[PDB]
């Protein structure tokens, strides 16, 4: 069982017999959400030395993240009011960016590799695009489903397999991230499990047994890239989707 | 969005020779001269942690190593207590 | 897969959405404008 | 099993603290110098002109 | 229950059709990159055509995934 | 420390919150439907056992 | 020369000190957030944005 | 902005196909 | 009829292998569309309905393939 | 009971062929990125978000196939 | 349990095919690298990290298909 | 047991299909090398180390396939 | 309200408290020995299930 690293264990506990209060209780998932919140709080509270203008070396990091997500959501929705949807496009980044660096620490735990939470967050953003689009643009919201000047005898086909791609968008956006984080962690644990039993046979294998160690180091080098790039790709697709929902093509 | 753009532009430009003078000397007179009210340190068990690692010229990335060691220790204690 | 289908669905989703609303209110009202105050201050000293 | 992953994380932190840390230190120090330089020099050369 | 085991073979074989979808999205964005790099003033003109072609190609890769879900869950 | 600025976060983000409540409710019913299956009816940490009933155990 | 007579801690000036000497900064930031402009007009030209891309 | 049978130009045509496949 | 009912699902799985050709085909059509509009910006109104024409005409093969898949799965 | 797990593992093996449709995908995207940067050195900061977008938004279709493989293997 | 362990070996055999995606993939990236250096030898230190990045991101899709074979051999 | 062993031989047969990726790929790298020297001959000494690097990294994904093939032979 | 008076309640009642600790400990071991019997090993509200182990269920 190489997948035991994702087990959810209850720690602080709470129960009753009147009402099902077992929904909220401090758990491994919940404790790592508390840790994510305290890290994100720590990146801005004690980072700023006594509210100085000059912005010490720690604040350049949270300066660059801010600027690379402003200049990304200005180039996507880019209309009359792009900044009204900027806090959500930033707080969808920082959760995924911090929750995929915390998960790299060896005896730790991936928030992002729970499909039930990430798929739920994706369905929340998809319904919050459809409701916002219907509210802002009435019955002509469905004009999104015809591409451009197209010949009329093939328009209903191009409507059906446009709407099918419109509600595949509900689960695709989440399952991309879930699949990347889950496959990366499962790859690292399985190769560690193979190189461990590689190094317990006869003593000639601990000699020149440095090359599988170097391969695992190279995969860990790759895994930060595949963890930060997904945190960026989430925040670019849910900027493009707000471009479609707010502005009709 | 034209109005919003104009508002931002106005803020950058602002409003109002004398327009620079009664701006700059009136800004400068209550600029505190010698870096006054310095408050270089305090005692709250984290301001001493903020001064040594996070403030002006120290600024080093060793707290990432402290934090990583903390999660390694905590997760190892939990894994040893449950499975080992 | 066995590990991502427990009874803890409402646990996961409850603390997750509490953290999302928390970070949303928290970022938007606190931490983004404390960077933007730095921006407007730097530009105001620059324009003078 | 996970101890080899710990050892590779130790080696990763060694590579980071040897290579990426002084490069980021130089980058942050150059940006800090540019901020403080323009922020000081503009106000100095504008306030020195004070009909 | 031979059918309960043979639906899993069908759900495995019916997932091969995404091979075309990945290569397809690649060829679309490859032509988009070449078109922007040759003519720098065409991005805002031709980019919705790229997003359209991606949406069509994924949906026509997605047919295989929904057939796999019908075989695995229905 | 930090000066709170009253940013509009309710007259902008209401369909996100309505969708959040809807997905919360739908996942509540999905969890209740999944917690009574054949595989998971004898896992002792489900919240059935903390209130009343015990051990259907007929499969 | 009252400008040079008051000395210059720009390397250690506090944003709370600017908010105290100028409530106009606080009002401009507050209205700039309320309307939604997270952009800062004329910042990017003299100060590099340092976005990754 | 289509023109079906020289009639009034239809709105977007998208709702009618969904309504046809809805009742099935 | 367990053997035939299993062969229903096996044939429905093997049926959609050829459906990847439509996924490549829509892409090649739109790839030449972007590549052609990139040279001439003023040829859009002629080429784009021709592009959606080629789109649907190449789409018909994958739709027939999915149709044979649904015929084997539902009868 | 052995037949169910046997065909389960066979189908999970079959459902990883679709990753060759993602390796070539990432290849063609970064290949066009290289050929587009090389023939115009001032387009990198405009073409790089489209590169990352096309990269992950093309892998996703291989990761769907890997999730079908995981639901077979462990579910 | 002889049938399921015989099926494990066949599944590990089938999950080898997805490496051809990476085998063509790394090559298409480096082929574009060579054809980009030959058109312009001044853009080397700009282009070559993107080639290494595409190498890594396609090798990840190769290893995602190798790990399923390593599961089906032993785990 | 013959039923497990025969299937192990079959899986070892199946596995080696993925080496055609490396076989096409090494040659794509060297072909781009040839077409790159023919445009500019003064860049051969710079480009050829990355050509042999691409040979090695594309042979890697074929030898992983060959590794799975031998593990389904002698293990 | 009430004025607390310091009455000697420790230099008088110590063997009662020592006996209380002893009976507390002996009843702890008696409860642990009784909670593993044949009748009560499948009552789901025992504190075995809240930490780790699940369902011996061989009787």
């Amino acid at each position: 069982s190489p997948l035991d690293q994702f087990e959810i264990r209850t720690l602080f506990g709470l129960q009753s017999s009147f009402i099902d209060l077992s929904c909220l209780n401090l758990t491994t998932f919940s404790l790592y959400t508390i840790i994510v919140l305290l890290v994100i709080t720590s990146l801005y509270t004690l980072t700023n030395n006594n509210n100085k203008i000059i912005g010490s070396r720690w604040l350049i990091s949270q300066e660059a993240i801010y600027d690379t997500i402003m200049n990304m959501t200005k180039g996507q929705i880019g209309g009359k009011n792009w900044g009204l949807y900027f806090p959500m496009i930033f707080t969808l980044f920082m959760f995924i960016f911090i929750a995929n660096l915390i998960s790299m620490i060896p005896y730790s735990f991936a928030l992002s590799a729970h499909l039930v939470f990430i798929i739920s967050l994706s369905i929340v953003i998809w319904l919050g695009n459809t409701i916002l689009g219907l509210y802002k643009h009435g019955w002509v919201f469905f004009s999104l489903f015809v591409p451009a000047g197209t010949p009329l005898p093939l328009v209903p086909l191009l409507v059906i397999i446009e709407t099918l791609s419109y509600f595949a968008r509900a689960i695709s956006l989440g399952l991309r991230l879930g699949s990347n984080i889950l496959a990366g962690h499962l790859l690292m644990v399985i190769l560690a499990g193979l190189t461990f039993n590689f190094m317990l046979i006869n003593l000639f294998t601990l000699v020149f047994g440095f090359v599988p160690l170097a391969m695992i180091l190279a995969i860990m080098m790759l895994e930060f890239a595949i963890g930060i790039i997904q945190g960026y790709v989430w925040a670019i697709l849910t900027a493009s989707y707000l471009k479609d929902a707010v502005y009709l093509h | 969005v034209s109005t919003l753009i104009p508002p931002k532009v106005v803020s950058s430009k602002n409003i109002g020779p004398n327009a620079k003078r009664i701006a700059n000397v009136v800004h400068f007179y209550k600029s505190l001269p010698q870096g006054p009210a310095p408050a270089i340190k305090a005692n709250t068990r984290l301001a001493r942690y903020k001064a040594k690692y996070f403030d002006g010229d120290n600024a080093s990335g060793k707290p990432l190593w402290h934090f990583a060691l903390g999660i390694i220790a905590f997760g190892y204690s939990m894994e040893y207590y449950f499975h080992l | 897969m066995p590990q991502l289908v427990p009874f803890y669905f409402m646990n996961q989703l409850t603390y997750g959405f509490l953290l999302m609303i928390t970070l949303l209110i928290l970022f938007s009202q606190f931490f983004l404008p404390m960077i933007l105050r730095l921006y407007v201050s730097r530009l105001f000293i620059s324009k003078l | 099993d996970e101890s080899i992953l710990l050892l590779t994380f130790l080696g990763f932190t060694g590579l980071v603290a040897k290579y990426l840390a002084p490069a980021y230190k130089d980058f942050a120090d150059a940006r800090m110098k540019k901020v403080s330089d323009v922020l000081n020099a503009s106000r100095n050369k504008h306030v020195e002109a004070v009909d | 229950q031979l059918v309960l085991a043979a639906k899993y073979i069908g759900a495995g074989i019916s997932t091969i059709g995404l091979l075309g979808a990945g290569i397809g999205i690649a060829i679309v964005f490859a032509a988009l990159i070449n078109g922007v790099s040759r003519n720098p003033s065409i991005k805002d003109t031709v980019f919705p055509m790229a997003i359209l072609g991606f949406a069509l190609s994924e949906a026509t890769g997605l047919f295989c995934l929904m057939v796999s879900f019908l075989l695995l869950f229905g | 420390m930090l000066k709170r600025f009253p940013t509009p976060i309710l007259k902008v983000y209401w369909p996100f919150f309505v969708a959040g409540a809807a997905v919360y409710y739908g996942m509540s019913k999905a969890a209740d439907l999944s917690s009574n299956t054949k595989e998971f009816i004898n896992d002792p940490r489900n919240p059935r056992f903390a209130k009343g009933g015990k051990f259907v155990e007929v499969d | 020369l009252d400008n040079i007579q008051s000395a210059r801690p720009f390397d250690e000036l506090t944003v709370d000190d600017l908010t105290k000497i100028k409530p106009e900064i606080d009002a401009k930031v507050e209205e700039m957030v309320k309307k939604g402009k997270w952009d800062v007009p004329g910042y990017k030209d003299r100060f590099g944005n340092l976005n990754v891309m | 902005y289509h023109f079906m049978g020289k009639a009034i130009p239809p709105h977007q045509l998208a709702i009618g196909t969904l309504g046809l496949l809805g009742l099935l």
